RNA sequence: CAACCCGAUGCAAACUGCGAAUACCGGAGAAUGUUAUCACGGGAGACACACGGCGGGUGCUAACGUCCGUC
RNA sequence: CCUCCUAAAGAGUAACGGAGGAGCACGAAGGUUGGCUAAUCCUGGUCGGACAUCAGGAGGUUAGUGCAAUGGCAUAAGCCA
RNA sequence: UGCCUGGCGGCCGUAGCGCGGUGGUCCCACCUGACCCCAUGCCGAACUCAGAAGUGAAACGCCGUAGCGCCGAUGGUAGUGUGGGGUCUCCCCAUGCGAGAGUAGGGAACUGCCAGGCA
């Protein structure tokens, strides 16, 4: 029922994370199962609008990446110390 | 505990002999049975071993464990070792007291034609 | 021996019957007895310690070993390595005969005999109490009595629970609390 | 005076008999094969070869060993 | 009102269950460098250095202050 | 003379910069062989005040390891013969 | 040789701790006496002399339990070498190396030699 937009990820490192954050975006990861964990790039404001929902804590997220629908869940979220910005997120293929 | 104390007492000689790196004959004792082996310098291989529980050496013994049994086991170990060609092993009494059956078997091994 | 055979004959039978034990040796078995003398006045004089040790040796089958200081405390003014008392470690025929002789006559003939305590246990079935007026014992005659002195009596048993101590007291018939 | 401390010779470095590997005030390392501890808790080689460091024991004690060439 | 005490709540130039990058030492390897490396011998000169960047001691985390290791 | 910082995960590295001990000692407090293993709390205890020592449980070196300190010491470098 | 048990190495909290269960075929443990091998700062305390009297109980071997505890990614974060910029107490930029904690996941370990019994 919930819509999610995802884009491929190809760069790794602190510099890459800085570039993503400066571009009004940020990275996230999906891990779990025998399938290889992988990173996915997400934007900042639209993903914040998604996370604003209060039912996220008990909802399975439907990631649409590379024309494929994957059911995952976010066990942990990395949040900026005090500023209201998200720099990284964790997901598991539930 | 008794086994732990015996092992830790033996540990001194057990670790000291490793630096020397020579073949070592050890004997484990128990009123029920007496076992013996000739461990190689690596500490994981043995050229010969005997056990009173096995009848091959306990057929002539009135019981598996006794002073005569220890002497016979020591003699058998020494003669098997001599025929195998140990070439001057060293001695280790499994951290026991050298006053009884261990002493008897050690003397039997010495008189069997050994030089330790 | 004299008490050991009777113990194995009847105490073991009653204990196994009441505790429906399956193993033969699950019934409690006594390890030893300890008869210590921790008066604490030995600092005042050393001759009293020697006399009490001789008395313990006479009553028992062996001479007690002396016990030295454990930890010094400034307040009480006690040093290290200074003997204060001694203990007899009764084991074997000696403990058997001594305990038999005690339980025969000594225990019944005590003033203010309110009965021994069955709740006072260390926590693993060892009964360790203290009793004064050593004159209760027969071996301490008026000829050799020096002063009314206390003692500590403990029974060391292979049991690991207080139920076993209670069962042993029942076997001894435990006159009353 | 500033007394010298530290590992004189590290792992993988050739040593000769009578050469001190690590001069330590206490016992932070223990001799293994062809290594000896002096009266002053100094580790010295008893042969010629390469030096190696390992960790073993109940307390994860560090052992210095020597392998001949 | 308040010890020991569970959660903690702050600090440690002489705290570490854990724990970097740099700096030092050993081995192997392509490449470049007029051997740029070491030993011996002859000859010296200098023996109040100044300023600035980097991370600090100190000063009142005021001063073009004070002293460190490196450049 | 020695121990710890300033002193920047090698050593060393300055200030009338920052904190401390000693001129010792053993013929046993050394060696060898065989054995053993703390401070700390609770339980009962004429004397016992919680704070002489005593028998049992845990604890696992916070004890001790001669001097001030540092690093090590349980295989003990600590204790007995 | 398939299993249980014991001895000799490695590895040193994946081997550890708590809890439930199982074990005497072999092995191991338990026992009295000890005047004899050996000894008590008393004690047969420990070791040693006889073996099973019988048991598998304290202890010990083993199975289950992911309870405690332990190990622990990818990623991200703090940090930092190099050159530069700024509003130069400190931050950022391009670039290289990268934490710890925690998540996923792992696991009730595994392994070399010899001996007894159960086939």
């Amino acid at each position: 029922m919930f819509t999610i937009n995802a884009e491929v990820r190809k760069e790794q490192g602190k510099g890459a994370s800085r570039r993503l954050r400066a571009a009004n975006k940020f990275p996230a990861i999906i891990y779990g199962g025998k399938e290889a964990p992988l990173a996915i790039e997400l934007d900042h404001d639209k993903v914040m609008n998604m996370q604003a929902k209060a039912e996220f804590y008990s909802e399975v997220l439907t990631i649409v990446v590379d024309g494929k629908e994957i059911k995952v869940k976010a066990q942990d979220v990395q949040r900026h110390p005090y500023k209201p910005k998200l720099q990284h997120i964790d997901f598991v293929r539930a | 505990d008794k086994k732990s104390a015996r092992i830790r007492r033996a540990t001194r000689a057990r670790r000291k002999l490793q630096e020397l790196g020579a073949t070592r004959l050890v004997v484990h004792r128990t009123p029920r049975h007496i076992y013996a082996q000739v461990i190689a310098p690596n500490g994981s291989e043995v050229l010969v071993a005997a056990s009173t529980v096995e009848k091959a050496i306990a057929e002539q013994l009135k019981y598996t464990g006794n002073k005569d049994a220890a002497a016979a086991v020591g003699k058998a170990v020494a003669e098997r070792a001599l025929e195998k060609g140990i070439k001057d092993v060293s001695f280790d009494r499994s951290g026991f007291q050298y006053h009884g059956r261990v002493q008897a078997l050690a003397d039997a091994a010495r008189e069997a034609g050994l030089q330790f | 021996a004299k008490l050991h055979d009777y113990y194995k004959d009847e105490v073991v039978k009653k204990l196994m019957t009441e505790f429906n034990y399956n193993s033969v040796m699950q019934v409690p078995r006594v390890e030893k007895i300890t008869l210590n003398m921790g008066v604490g006045e030995a600092i005042a004089d050393k001759k009293l310690l020697d006399n009490a040790a001789a008395d313990l040796a006479a009553i028992s089958g062996q001479k007690p070993l002396i016990t030295k200081a454990r930890k010094s405390v400034a307040g009480f003014k006690i040093r290290q390595g200074y003997p204060i008392g001694c203990k007899v470690t009764l084991r074997g025929e000696r403990m058997w005969e001594f305990f038999e002789r005690l339980i025969t006559i000594a225990v019944p003939r005590i003033r203010d005999f309110r009965g021994l305590s069955a709740k006072s246990f260390d926590g693993r079935g060892n009964y360790s109490m203290g009793v004064r007026e050593q004159i209760i014992f027969p071996e301490i005659d008026y000829d050799k009595v020096d002063r009314v002195r206390g003692l500590d009596i403990t029974i060391t048993t292979t049991a690991k629970s207080d139920e076993e101590g209670r069962a042993l007291l029942a076997a001894f018939d435990f006159p009353f609390r | 005076e500033a007394k010298r401390l530290g590992v004189k010779r590290f792992g993988g470095e050739s040593v000769l008999a009578g050469s001190i590997i690590v001069r330590q005030r206490g016992t932070k390392f223990h001799a293994g094969a062809n290594v000896g501890c002096g009266r002053d808790h100094t580790l010295f080689a008893k042969a010629d070869g390469k030096v190696k460091f390992e960790v073993k024991g109940p307390k994860n004690r560090k052992f210095i060993s020597i392998e001949a060439e």
